[PDB]
């Protein structure tokens, strides 16, 4: 249960970082 | 006599390309302002806070 | 529950940003 939500939170943080860099470069 | 003509041919190209860079400057500043104030209009995905902080 | 809706909201914001740039370039 903990391993699955941490595995989802890592991918969510990666997507949020990519979206933040994409908006900040514009 | 050859160098005295090469010098004039350099001077005229210099005095033309300086003006064609001075116009490129004003054409590029407006592009920077367009991109900035066009990308900053995407702060409507949040409320009034997310608009002023952009 | 929170991780899934944030993961969907990141992709929705990315699509909205791409659509806004596509309309604004026209």
């Amino acid at each position: 249960k903990t391993v699955e939500v941490v595995k989802n939170a890592i991918e969510t943080a990666d997507g949020a970082l990519d979206l933040y860099n994409k908006y900040l470069d514009q | 006599n050859n160098a005295s003509g090469k010098l004039l041919a350099l001077d005229s190209q210099l005095t033309n390309d300086f003006s064609e860079k001075s116009s490129y400057f004003q054409s590029q500043v407006d592009k920077i302002r367009k991109e900035a104030y066009a990308g900053a209009a995407a702060g409507v995905v949040a409320g009034p806070f997310g608009l002023i902080i952009s």
